[PDB]
RNA sequence: GACACUAAGUUCGGCAUCAAUAUGGUGACCUCCCGGGAGCGGGGGACCACCAGGUUGCCUAAGGAGGGGUGAACCGGCCCAGGUCGGAAACGGAGCAGGUCAAAACUCCCGUGCUGAUCAGUAGUGUC
């Protein structure tokens, strides 16, 4: 995009929100998902994220890079001011939701 | 109205710019908010315990790592409440004398 | 004419490149105070590392304060979103991710010293 907008650019979007229901009802079986009550678990969630770099996003087992350098999962903790306990809560949510998508799809 | 107490300010583990106060000398292993309030109150010191205060200079967010100690020196007219204690640094430093002794210490 | 010797030319490689100083910085650490209800505001000393361009030792066959790079999950310095902490607030602090760099460290390429080999066969001199 730039600082524009093209029919792709509504396309995208509209499809953003189709992805919705379906990525949300995936959400489904996953102790860890009320609206507003569940939206900041969602941005902590990522703000926790906004911590981690691109080799320990983009990894196939995050999960593990972060079990095996325990040292990250400080850094993140306290890089996003939140408790070590709720980054590897997230840690382990993340692999409930790979597990699941595994049994699925995955893009959709 | 009340001065602060952060454990960082007697913890000799702590650089100067980590929160120390007190010459290394002087300063103690691992203060407790709590330990802190424990020997002061026991002076005669007017103090109460901010347990869950947290200072801006410690990364870590354990327990034995935070809270916040609050004493009262000066009285509503003016006069020191115990005239052994002028300063903030009067109390740290007498805070970093008592501890090691506590029995919970010594052990 | 053919060979030699010194000066010397081309190219691809190898080995190797101090020390101690002033002034100004940056950083780190320690140590004293004043102010303050916190985050802090203010001021004095000490030590170490590094940088900028500046000397000199009486220093080596050489040793220029040259130019890049990388900067690591964190573990160098800066700027630090978000979040976090102190704060009623204003703000301030610690700081990951991200960006960045006269000044943690580590590395190249320059130059400069010897140095194999290669190619040229010019400059001079000498011999038969
Ligand atoms: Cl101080
Ligand atoms: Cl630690
Ligand atoms: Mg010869
Ligand atoms: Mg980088
Ligand atoms: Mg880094
Ligand atoms: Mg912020
Ligand atoms: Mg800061």
């Amino acid at each position: 995009k730039h600082g524009q907008f093209t029919l792709r650019d509504m396309y995208e979007q509209f499809q953003n929100i189709m992805k919705m229901g379906p990525f949300s009802q995936i959400l489904g079986m996953i102790p860890g998902f009320n609206e507003q009550e569940s939206m900041a678990r969602l941005k902590k969630l990522m703000t926790i994220m906004d911590s981690m770099n691109d080799q320990e996003l983009d990894s196939t087992d995050g999960a593990k890079v972060f079990s095996k350098q325990p040292g990250r999962i400080q850094r993140v903790a306290r890089g996003s001011g939140v408790s070590t306990r709720d980054v590897q809560e997230l840690l382990t949510q993340y692999t409930k939701f790979a597990q699941m998508v595994k049994k699925m799809g995955g893009i959709k | 109205r009340f001065i602060c107490i952060y454990p960082a300010y007697l913890n000799n583990k702590k650089t100067i710019a980590e929160g120390r106060r007190i010459p290394i000398s002087k300063a103690v292993e691992n203060p407790t908010a709590t330990e802190i309030q424990d020997v002061c109150s026991a002076v005669g010191l007017n103090v109460f315990l901010e347990k869950n205060k947290m200072y801006s200079r410690e990364w870590n967010r354990d327990v034995q790592y935070r809270g916040r100690v609050r004493v009262q020196l000066k009285q509503e007219d003016g006069s020191l409440c115990l005239v052994q204690f002028p300063s903030r640094k009067s109390v740290m430093l007498y805070a970093a004398e008592m501890i090691p002794k506590l029995k919970t210490r010594t052990q």
